[PDB]
């Protein structure tokens, strides 16, 4: 029953992007700012709490074990309650009379749900948003452009049939037709738009719904273009994101952590580094960091905080200093008093 | 700034009503653009005064022939005289009194 | 099962450039810098990505086979779908519920698909982004009213980091002989014209069952001119596991 | 659908000035302080003159038709060839002689890769002629009147099927002032090959 503050740094070893719906926006992916558009961009720690959670909800799954065939013994609503924090069957209320003191006892037979809490069930885990330390550390990353592979390389035109090469130059002529009229389209559309910057107040509106027509025209036009719908030739946007080797500083805290609960954290983090991926773009390998954290508590009352240890997720392996980390560890691990079903 | 309903139709109504050429002098050009919208295409064909078009052109146009000239605030004081130096307008209606905004 | 993280370095045997609209400007063809305008190019890792799945595209396409008449039985949906992942035949259904569970059963039959994914389907492998480590290894070339453009210089060493993510044996026997396809014409970039992109590569495969402190090496793939060197049993296991495996129905969906 | 490495070396017993087009710089492979290397722009446009001058002298589909566009491309269509840079191998092997110029010293031993992408053997031949014909006349650069281009280069082909761990190599090129030296029997099939060759263009 001790809090435990983990104070260190994620350091990036491939860019970390993440797409907060509303800091994007449509103008394009930008990282979530830490206030204002000039601010500092921040990883959220919505993002990094997410990916914990589900670390520590396969660790628990994985701890249970697997049948015969490999199937969990649990079933739906209670994973979409571990990882997800979501109730199927409505079985979650707040402030509700008669769970009151039934905390204490779930908490102690479901050490996940305890640390990332559910519907009306105070989480004590609190996984802090990553902060970079330095200024500059934040860019545009990904960009380039979808390509038409039979320019790229005409080598491929050998493997295709005559009907096939038909049918891929009818697909460029269409997709360079529409390409052209679409873009004719869009700039009458920002003329538009440009009239709406210097337009007035309440007869923009009717530009406005003119606007949402011309964009159903636009998907209708879409719609009708046979198999090839969507520009093949087209740019990708850019994604912003933290450069690689970005020190952003994180902090998290577990309030009143029992040792079991400690222990299912720390292993979390140790599957966690297995795959240290955080965030999205995994297809450009995004997300993987190596991170430090020098752990912490703070016995209230004292007037400062002793250093448990230091938890090391490096790609060469999770380096676990101090004995009150493992201690904790293994004191998770040789409970076997935990229930994750039910309730 | 939204004009109630009931108060645009009773204006366009009592426009409608008039049966000679006519100043309609509004305040902003939102309401020229709203009376003009809900005015359903009455006779002595309509003439409105565009956000930021010069009177010159649009009042010597509603010269040679006549009609409802709804303009705004960018009346400017002149006069929409007849070519010949007549009246050419019996009927100046104010829709609504041009109150200044406040300047808080 | 397991996630497989490729880490090593690419020696550039010339120089290796990549013209991506953001980063170019009215200067010229310059780099993406790895965020303001003084910090270390790198190279993007899309380019290592597009040039690793049109491997696995030719690997798969001519596994297949190629009839007396010299061509492909695959049509241009599938060719599309499996290199750019684009749904050209126009059934997507994103997070269709009826897909749910379909596309364990599309990434049984379409290792290829399940490696490197499409719109919707999440792709296992990740290709990240190459980074000089040492200082003052990119510079301009193209000199000829000519533009030149930036580039890594010869023998620039370049720290890439691949990651296939939950791969089974035969996603990462498609993912290895991707690379030792891509051996052949160990080529990434632009400017094949002046040779650039022409790389010297190796890669430590390691592996980390989730849950263990640390990762082993199931070994390791150095692609060089003179040829590609697999050491580790392992690797070479997943590659004949790949090979012989005659239930991948990439005609499919 | 052959693809041909070309990796070698080149021997220069003079100083190869490029960059006629502050000082006369030779271009700076990276940083400042870096080695130099010699621009394949260069042996680039060299060797498109030399096969203009070939084809002039004999006389998708477009690609099928001429092979003088597939090797080296127009604006549109792709150049099947890829001219590296010439590297230093050695420590220094460059100097300030002479608008002074600098150049790599007599005896500068020169590391040169080349590259003819998914080659067919029609005009893999008409590269081998070009090649051939480069004993003749091996100029890189200008200062024609200071005869400063003569060089000689040890070529090593080594093909490389797709699928394979290893390539193939197929033959050996020396271009020297003394003559062309050829090895490898499929090397001499491809410039058969190339004599009966029927695209015109």
């Amino acid at each position: 029953m001790r809090t435990l503050n983990f104070n260190g740094k994620i350091s990036t070893l491939e860019p970390l992007t993440v797409t907060v719906k509303n800091a994007v926006s449509t103008s394009g992916h930008r990282l979530p700012r830490n206030g204002g558009f000039n601010a500092a961009p921040y990883f959220p720690g919505t993002s990094i709490r997410g990916t914990l959670r589900h670390a520590a909800h396969k660790v628990i799954v994985d701890r249970v074990g697997l049948n015969a065939d490999g199937k969990s013994p649990f079933d739906l609503a209670e994973h979409f309650m571990l990882a997800q924090g979501v109730d199927i069957n409505g079985e979650a209320e707040t402030f509700a009379p008669g769970e009151i003191n039934a905390g204490a006892e779930l908490r102690s037979k479901n050490p996940l749900i305890s640390l990332f809490g559910r519907w009306g069930l105070s989480g004590k885990v609190g996984i802090g948003n990553a902060i970079p330390d330095g200024d500059n550390q934040w860019g545009m990353f990904g960009g380039g452009a979808r390509s038409i592979m039979f320019q790229r390389d005409e080598s491929l035109m050998e493997f295709l049939e005559t009907d096939q090469v038909d049918r891929l130059e009818r697909l460029l002529e269409e997709q360079a037709e529409a390409s052209v009229d679409i873009s004719q389209i869009k700039t009458e559309q920002d003329a538009l738009k440009k009239a709406m910057k210097s337009a007035d107040k309440d007869t923009k509106a009717e530009l406005q719904i003119k606007v949402r027509e011309l964009d159903e025209k636009i998907q209708a036009r879409k719609d009708q273009k046979q198999e090839s719908r969507e520009s093949i030739r087209r740019p990708i946007d850019p994604y912003e994101a933290f450069i690689t080797g970005a020190e952003l500083s994180h902090r998290m805290s577990i309030k009143n952590a029992t040792d079991e609960e400690a222990g299912l954290f720390i292993s979390a983090l140790i599957r966690f580094a297995a795959e240290p991926r955080f965030g999205g773009h995994a297809n450009h390998n995004c997300g993987l960091v190596e991170a430090h954290w020098t752990v912490t508590t703070w016995k209230p009352g004292e007037l400062v905080p002793v250093t448990l240890g230091e938890i090391v997720i490096t790609p060469n392996g999770v380096e676990i200093t101090g004995d009150e980390l493992f201690a904790m560890v293994k004191a998770f691990n040789e409970n076997q008093s935990f229930d994750f079903t039910a309730r | 700034q939204i004009f109630s309903g009931q108060w645009l139709k009773a204006v366009v109504e009592q426009l409608s009503c008039i049966q000679g050429p006519a100043l309609v002098l509004t305040a902003s050009h939102y309401e020229t653009r709203m009376i003009a919208n809900q005015l359903g295409e009455v006779s002595q064909p309509v003439y409105i005064q565009k956000a930021g078009q010069a009177l010159s052109e649009i009042i010597k146009q509603y010269q040679e022939k006549p009609g409802i000239l709804i303009s705004a605030g960018a009346s400017v004081g002149v006069s929409p005289r007849g070519e010949n130096g007549e009246q050419i307008f019996q009927d100046l209606i104010i829709t609504r009194i041009p109150f200044l905004p406040p300047d808080r």
